[PDB]
DNA sequence: GTGGTGGATACCTCGTTGTGGTA
DNA sequence: TACCACAACGAGGTACCTCTCCACCAC
RNA sequence: GAGUGGUGGAGAGGUA
């Protein structure tokens, strides 16, 4: 959705956006697995376990 | 000269004299309605006058003797 | 703000010197359309006529 | 309507009346119900003309047919309404009053005119004391100020013979009675008897005042106002607020106050009030009119009704928002848009994307004209509504109007010259101006919300100027240095680096290709990657000596990416340009090489193509950053642990009490900086050489494809310091007090700091972001000061014909070559030939422009130094010639006549203020008994010659310092022969023999003491400040003699072998010893931007290095005082010179040696005043240029030196007179050097003696104010001062500078308008 | 901890994935970093920022055009930009930007009428702010005038 | 509405330039 | 009478955008 | 003889 500029990072030294980008992708990976489990409608026990 | 006028700079010798003689020619085309001797290809009078000087049908003394010639045949 | 998918790469110059290139689907989902409520006033003054 | 000089002088009351159109006689401004002005009020239409257009007040006449008549019922004159802002009023003041500019603009000109103190004149005009005008008795002398008790005592004493008055009428009568020619004759006869400095200065100030008055024809009575004029009413206007409440200007209130108090004084004068009451009202009237002329000047500024001080006439003229610098130099302008900028990569070099809406608004009358020309529009209203309906015919007409009609994309702050560039616009939808990515380095634009303006040119002259002068494809090279400003920047650079770099065995390496076409076919098909090392057949084109193009062809062992870029590179360049990996510096050198090889057309189209392919291949790489891409060197914590262990050991040894606090703290500093260097080195190694997993030769080690290292290595963004702060160690941050914190930030921006390290980092952050505020403010003030010094300079002559100039060497000081001869001398025009063999005995002719070929041949011949024509050496009045200037950087060829050099140099100096064998010379020496060579002179400097004959390095050696080598030998590197005593200065001799301790007796000049370590007696000499009565009149001398006692004669001179030693000398040698030649005798112990501003303002520094003033032998002249006078007596003439030295300030030279004209006496920084005064102009220019380029070289800023030479040439315009000849110059007059030059020219033309002079170096501020163009000085600074002095002298301005021709509103005498100005001035001289 | 979370998500642990190119279909050569950053939208909107002016209102004291997007005024062509035009040498552009595009009423009326008629020609004149300065010094009490020739 | 109008804060930092004081 | 503290004036960045707030008195 | 008022000035905040 947004193609940012990679050269904004190394000189301006805001590595918080890089770590936040990785952590955001992890958050959406978990949310996508939960959305997959709900759209397949697997199990309330499998939801509780995950 | 439609992107770089350095050929007209080499033809004249100086940017300010280039601007002055091209302004003289463009004023002659917009007031007097004289015909641009280069084919115009749907351009404005300033770039037409720069292209005229860039080709070499007009310099400062050429325009001066031309205006003096039309002056003496008018009088 | 809204959180949205981000790739970090040069893209044909269109993100050059702190610039951002935004997909169509950000506009199509209307993720960033704010509302601006503006006040215009009218007063009936009193001239001496 | 055609004036050619602005003449200014004082205003007679008759002149003020003849301006006027009727006396205002009532403080009522207008009415409150029927809003017409009153009769004789502050807006009275009978005085200041009509209100409507071609009307009267009663509405009788309503038409142009009554062109000008007088309405009999109102008294008004029907004209147009233009005369409402061009008629003036006058006020009949009852009492005379004092113009406050001539009372409080220091010096007041009345305090110097009447030779009376300002306190006494202030007490007179405060109505507190009387002054007698004339007195026949002997008790009261003329101009004797009396108090009121003394006044009434004079009344009861005489009362009839004298006349003592109080107030402005007293000083008015005194100004009438003072006789100008008689008192100036009295001054001229009273000056010449004695010449004391301060009184002589005041006397010549008064003679200049009186001579200026009698020259100008002003009257000294005219300083006292009797008829005060009134401004036109439409320049102190009265528009109300939205709710009917009327909000005025300040001037209506000030005029109301002075008119009301004038009416009350009129009532009290015809009422014949008591004298105390009428003098109190005269006091209040005087204070009101002084408030009106300058509110915040005399005393308490009268505040307005809204708790703010009122604005006076002086506060409406002068200021940062005065009339000059607010509405004359910079005007708000029509035909101008503004928008947020964005990036257009799809453009070309001359195009910008104007939005539809802004372009339809900006070109609105052009659209009207094309609509009427195409027969669709017949009237202006139909054209207006056809544009405001926005039809498709209007969009087509706009698309035809825009076609090749440029627009000027200004960006403010427009610091340097290239902040305005003209582009041919292309139409886009949207709402944001698109720029090229090449011009946003010239603009210093970042597309994060920067806004830019769009100014249109209208006339044909302006469209041709914006095409042929201000196009983006004409200012390729900056005028600060001939290195191009269209450099690719960070993204094109990442793409071209990723193109032209090579791996080891990537994909399809070792193939053989027909050329770039087949190679790019391979890469787009994907059968070979961009980093395979292949062989290609390249048909490169060598351009010969003339403009012919031969075609050679061979096989090159290159990369596929280099073979693809060679398709872009035009015909005329070699291949080694592209054959390596291309960083940013290599790409800029590509563009510069292409420029000086081919020209201006292929370099432009090559720069556009190189931007296109750089963007495309950067996108096809995908250079992304991750958190694994910042690799931390895995041996960081181990060396950190060893560093903290050893610093804990040093802290424990301190707490035990072995070492001290300062040495412990410095030990912590060096330990942590050494560990920081180790971690940074391991980090850069562990980042640089990491792609080692390879094959097909072996496990090979190469440079890495790491993304952070690639973006830092190509020159794209950030450097090794920022990479170190990311990955390695953040380092030792500083407290704000200039200290270094003990514990460093041992973390970085990947592991993340803790609280304390982040709180430490905020110190440097806030110090940087307040540093930017003070830096930008002071840089802007330096830029404006340099601009308004350097206005008056243009190219005027084609050649001044001189042969003088600066001997130009490559600067070599310190330890390293600072600038090569190429970057020093390239562009100049050679003053003389090169008279040295070198390699081929080259003799280039004088008056020769230094091309790159000529620079290459002089570099090959290795000429040591060249004399070139400098701008400060030119011999043309009012501007400098072309050949003394040299190369204009933005065009490559010589300077075309007319181009304003001074504003170019001012912008290019003041713009980076936001960025901010052996050889012996001058040697008199002797080999001692040990062979270790000492030096007996002061101005000896040791040189390091090369085996070619040129210079490697240069060092200054102090007097008496030791030297291990002889002359001519070739000592290898690593040998530091610099051997010096760090604390003491030796006083060595040069003859041999025995010592007789004469002229030193224990008790009054030497102290008997013994050293506490060796037991040997030492006769140390005590200073003359603590001596007895017998030591205040004699200098001790070590009479060094031979073995029997004869004072031997030094061969060459006739002076005896004595050594007048000063105090604090530790004499350790005793009697009966042998003294060598050169052995020791005794011991005597010891920013950037304000630096540039202090050098240019020409200030005397805090510790002036005292220098000598004449040649000869030096001795002491006055004793019995701590101010030691020094008689520097010449070897041929007498000495008129002495000097006062402070007590704590030491002396470095001795009274036995002979100095030259202008020797260094005392050490430290030295003032440019005395530098000029003893050395001369070429030396002071060399000093100023080297000392400013030191700052601009430390921060890494490229500036050609002729800019600083131009600024010094503008600093050196004046010249004061040491002796008159036959011309009309009296003595010591700070006059312009051009007038003295033409006066001596005509005096030698008709055969006269000529006038001598002396150049003087004024600073920026004093120079630009001392400029005789009073419009220029008044637009710069101190407006009340310069207007007062110009009005007194009756000056006129010749209107020859760009600032006054911009104020007045003609073409400037530069650029295009220079031809018109020389034509107009030869027409005006020709009739 | 973030790499543990990514391994829970069945993602590449470094965060970098291998993006393609939607333009030409093919692959980017090197792995690209992709995630979800929280983008704001600030209060600097381009509709409030963009403003243009051809011919509009004028001040009362100096007869030069107004300033500000509300009053439809023009951009101040300041002192630094005057030095930029000076050091270029565009004397005609500087003169037409200080007289007919600005505070000179007769010259700007002839300019507007001439541009509508199609001929771009310039008749200059003394600026109204300079006349204001003349009236202000003359009312201050110092005789300043324009001496002919 | 239409002429009249005088008092109870301090908190820059150089840097020239002019002025009374004194060895 | 030539140094000298001391006092007084005179500088201190350009361009832009948004908002609110505007003398008392008085027979 | 054919519509119309902020600039003026202060204060506060913001952008580059
Ligand atoms: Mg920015
Ligand atoms: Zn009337
Ligand atoms: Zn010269």
């Amino acid at each position: 959705d947004i193609v940012l500029n990679p050269l904004g990072v190394p000189s301006r030294m805001n590595i918080g956006q890089i770590l936040e980008t990785h952590l955001g992708m992890a958050a959406k990976g978990i949310g996508d697995k939960i959305n997959a489990m709900l759209k397949q409608q697997q199990e309330v026990a499998k939801l509780r376990e995950f | 000269a439609r992107v770089t006028v350095q050929d007209a700079v080499e033809k004249i010798g100086n940017r300010f004299d280039l601007v002055l003689v091209a302004a003289r020619r463009a004023r002659q085309m917009q007031v007097g309605g004289k015909d641009p001797l280069v084919p115009e290809e749907n351009d404005k009078t300033t770039v037409i006058a720069l292209r005229e000087i860039e080709e070499g049908l007009i310099n400062n003394q050429i325009l001066d003797v031309r205006e003096r010639q039309e002056q003496q045949e008018q009088e | 703000g809204q959180n949205m998918r981000v790739a970090f790469m040069p893209w044909n110059g269109y993100n050059f010197e702190d610039s951002i290139l935004v997909s169509e689907r950000v506009v199509q989902e209307d993720r960033f359309t704010t509302i601006h409520i503006q006040e215009l006033a009218c007063v009936s003054r009193d001239t001496k006529l | 309507e055609e004036f050619d000089a602005i003449k200014i002088a004082l205003a007679s009351p008759d002149m003020i009346r003849s301006w006027s159109f009727g006396e205002v006689k009532k403080p009522e401004t207008i009415n409150y119900r029927t809003f017409k002005p009153e009769r004789d009020g502050l807006f009275c239409a009978r005085i200041f003309g009509p209100v409507k257009d071609y009307e009267c007040l009663c509405g009788k006449y309503k038409r142009l047919k009554h062109r000008g008549v007088i309405c009999e019922k109102c008294g008004v004159e029907v004209t147009q309404t233009k005369v409402r802002r061009e008629r003036m009023g006058h006020i009949e003041l009852a009492s005379p009053t004092a113009h406050i500019w001539f009372l409080k603009s220091l010096p007041s000109r009345i305090g110097l005119l009447l030779d009376m103190p300002l306190r006494d004149i202030e007490r007179v005009l405060y109505f507190e004391s009387y002054v007698v005008i004339e007195g026949g008795m002997t008790n009261l002398e003329r101009q004797q100020i009396l108090t009121e008790e003394q006044y009434l005592d004079a009344l009861e004493e005489f009362g009839d013979e004298f006349d003592a008055k109080m107030g402005a009428e007293a000083i008015q009568a005194l100004l009438k009675s003072m006789d100008l020619e008689q008192e100036c004759e009295q001054l001229r006869e009273e000056l010449n008897e004695t010449n004391s400095e301060t009184k002589r200065k005041k006397l010549t100030k008064r003679i200049k005042l009186l001579e200026a008055f009698v020259q100008s024809g002003n009257k000294p009575e005219w300083m006292i106002l009797t008829v005060l004029p009134v401004l036109p009413p439409d320049l102190r206007p009265l528009v109300p607020l939205d709710g009917g409440r009327f909000a005025t200007s300040d001037l209506n209130d000030l005029y109301r106050r002075v008119i009301n108090r004038n009416n009350r004084l009129k009532r009290l004068l015809d009422l014949a009030a008591p004298d105390i009451i009428v003098r109190n009202e005269k006091r209040m009237l005087q204070e009101a009119v002084d408030a009106l002329l300058d509110n915040g000047r005399r005393g308490r500024a009268i505040t307005g009704s809204n708790k703010r001080p009122l604005k006076s006439l002086a506060d409406m003229i002068k200021g940062k928002q005065g009339r000059f610098r607010q509405n004359l130099l910079g005007k708000r302008v029509d035909y101008s848009g503004r928008s947020v900028i964005t990036v257009g990569p799809y453009l070309r070099l001359h195009q910008c994307g104007l939005p539809k809406k802004m372009a339809l608004e900006l070109f609105k009358p052009f659209i009207y004209g094309k609509l009427e020309l195409r027969g669709l529009a017949t009237t202006i209203k139909a054209a207006k509504k056809m544009v405001e309906r926005e039809e498709a015919v209007v969009w087509d007409i706009l698309d035809e109007v825009i076609r090749e009609h440029p627009v000027l994309l200004n960006r403010a702050p427009t610091l340097h010259r290239l902040g305005i560039q003209a582009f041919e616009p292309v139409l886009i939808e949207g709402k944001a101006i698109q720029l090229h990515p090449l011009v946003c380095a010239a603009y210093n634009a970042d597309f994060d919300g920067d806004q830019m303006a769009v100014h249109v040119p209208l006339t044909l002259e302006a469209q041709l100027e914006a095409r042929a002068l201000m196009m983006s494809t004409n200012n390729i090279l900056s005028p600060a240095n001939g290195e191009p400003i269209i450099v690719p920047s960070q993204d094109v650079v990442l793409g071209l680096y990723y193109m032209t770099r090579d791996c080891v065995n990537a994909k399809g390496e070792g193939m053989v290709l027909t050329g770039p076409k087949e190679a790019e076919r391979l890469y787009r098909s994907g059968l070979a990657s961009l980093h395979a090392r292949v062989k290609v057949r390249i048909t490169e084109y060598e351009k010969d000596a003339n403009g012919e193009l031969v075609a050679k062809t061979s096989l090159k062992d290159t990369t596929v990416g280099r073979a693809i870029l060679w398709m872009i590179v035009p015909k005329g360049l070699p291949y080694s340009i592209v054959n390596q990996a291309l960083g940013k510096k290599a790409i800029s050198k590509m563009l510069n090489t292409c420029y000086r090889i081919l020209g201006l057309k292929p370099t432009v189209i090559f720069a556009d193509q190189i931007m296109y392919t750089g963007f495309a291949y950067a996108a096809r790489s995908g250079a992304s950053v991750g958190i694994d891409d910042m690799v931390i060197p895995e041996k960081k914590h181990e060396i950190i642990s060893e560093a903290e262990a050893e610093v804990a050991e040093i802290q424990e040894q301190f707490q035990s009490g072995l070492v001290t606090a300062g040495e412990r703290y410095n030990k912590v500093i060096d330990i942590w900086a050494a560990a920081n260097d180790r971690v940074s080195k391991a980090m850069m190694d562990n980042l640089q050489t990491e792609t080692v997993i390879n094959r097909d030769g072996q496990e090979e080690k190469q440079v890495s494809f790491n993304s952070i290292y690639m973006m830092a290595d190509s020159g794209a963004r950030g450097s090794a310091a920022q990479i170190r702060q990311l990955a390695g160690m953040r380092g030792l941050m500083a407290k704000p007090d200039g200290s270094i914190i003990e514990t460093p930030i041992t973390a970085n921006f990947r592991e993340g700091l803790n609280v304390l390290q982040y709180f430490i980092s905020t110190h440097g952050a806030r110090k940087g972001l307040a540093d930017t505020a003070l830096k930008t403010a002071n840089s802007g003030y330096l830029t404006r000061r340099l601009v308004d010094v350097a206005q008056d300079l243009v190219v005027t002559e084609d050649d001044c014909g001189t042969h003088e100039g600066i001997m130009m060497t490559p600067v070599i000081e310190g330890g390293d070559v600072k600038e090569p001869l190429r970057d020093r001398v390239l562009g100049r025009v050679t003053a003389e030939d090169v008279l040295k063999p070198g390699t081929a005995d080259i003799l280039v002719p004088r008056n020769t422009l230094l091309h790159e070929q000529w620079c290459d041949l002089l570099e090959e011949n290795s000429v040591d130094a060249v004399k070139v024509r400098s701008v400060v050496s030119c011999d043309t009045d009012f501007g400098v010639c072309a050949h003394c200037y040299g190369r204009d950087l933005a065009r490559g060829h010589i300077i075309n006549k007319g181009e304003a050099i001074g504003v170019i140099a001012a912008q290019s100096i003041g713009e980076p203020g936001t960025q901010l064998s052996i050889k012996l010379s001058n040697v008199k020496s002797v080999v001692n008994s040990s062979g270790k060579l000492v030096i007996t002179s002061r101005n000896t400097e040791l040189k390091l010659i090369d085996e070619f004959g040129r210079t490697k390095e240069s060092y200054k050696v102090p007097y008496g310092a030791v030297l291990a080598k002889g002359d001519g030998e070739q000592v290898a590197g690593g040998e530091t022969v610099a051997n010096w005593d760090p604390h003491t200065m030796p006083v060595i001799t040069e003859v041999s023999g025995f010592v007789r301790f004469t002229d030193m007796i224990d008790g009054q000049t030497i102290t008997r003491q013994t050293d506490e370590l060796t037991g040997l007696s030492s006769l140390v000499v005590l200073d003359s400040a603590e001596r007895t009565a017998g030591g205040k009149d004699l200098r001790p001398a070590l009479k060094i003699v031979d073995a029997q006692g004869n004072d031997v004669l030094i061969p060459g001179t006739d002076m005896p072998a004595q050594y007048f030693l000063p105090g604090k000398a530790i004499v350790q040698l005793e009697d009966g010893v042998q003294i060598s030649s050169g052995d020791t005798l005794a011991r005597i112990p010891q920013g950037g931007l304000p630096r540039v501003a202090d050098l240019f303002e020409a200030r005397r520094p805090k510790e002036p290095a005292i220098l000598a003033e004449i040649s000869g032998i030096v001795s002491f002249g006055k004793e019995t005082k701590g101010k030691r006078r020094l008689v520097i007596t010449p070897v041929d003439g007498s000495d008129p010179y002495e000097e006062m030295i402070p007590k704590w300030r030491q002396l470095n030279v001795f009274e036995g040696e002979r100095v030259e004209r202008g020797d260094v006496i005392s050490d430290g920084p030295e003032a440019p005043h005395d530098i000029l005064r003893l050395r001369g102009v070429h030396a002071v220019t060399r000093y100023i240029v080297n000392e400013v380029q030191d700052v601009y070289r430390l921060q890494g800023v490229k500036i050609n030196d002729k800019h600083i030479e131009v600024i010094v040439r503008q600093m050196l315009r004046k010249a004061t007179i040491v002796n008159a000849g036959s011309s009309d110059f009296l003595e010591g007059e700070q006059v312009e050097y051009s007038r003295v030059k033409i006066a001596n020219r005509e005096l030698e033309a008709n055969g006269k003696v000529g006038a001598t002079y002396s150049r003087d170096l004024l600073g920026i501020t004093k120079a630009s104010l001392a400029t005789e163009s009073f419009i220029s000085a008044a637009s710069f600074q101190e407006t009340t001062r310069v207007l007062t002095e110009a009005a007194v002298a009756g000056k006129r301005d010749e209107l020859r500078g760009l600032k006054e021709n911009v104020i007045v509103g003609r073409l400037i005498p530069a650029g295009t308008g220079y031809a018109y100005h020389q034509d107009r001035m030869r027409r005006r001289a020709a009739g | 901890e973030i790499k543990e979370l990514l391994k829970l998500g069945d993602l590449p642990t470094s965060g970098q994935i291998r993006l393609y190119d939607g333009r030409t279909g093919e692959q980017f050569e090197r792995p690209v970093t992709v995630g979800y950053m929280y983008m704001l939208k600030l209060n600097h909107l381009v509709d409030d920022k963009m403003h243009a002016r051809s011919t509009g209102s004028y001040s009362l004291v100096t007869q030069q055009p107004l300033g500000g997007k509300a009053q439809f005024g023009g951009q101040r062509f300041g002192e630094m930009e005057v030095w930029a035009l000076e050091a270029y040498g565009a004397a005609y552009t500087l003169q037409e930007m200080l007289t007919v595009k600005s505070d000179d009423v007769n010259g700007r009326t002839k300019m507007y009428k001439n541009i509508v008629d199609g001929n771009h020609q310039m008749e200059p004149g003394m600026p109204e702010s300079f006349n204001v300065l003349l009236k202000e010094i003359r009312s201050l009490g110092i005789n300043i005038e324009l001496e002919d020739e």
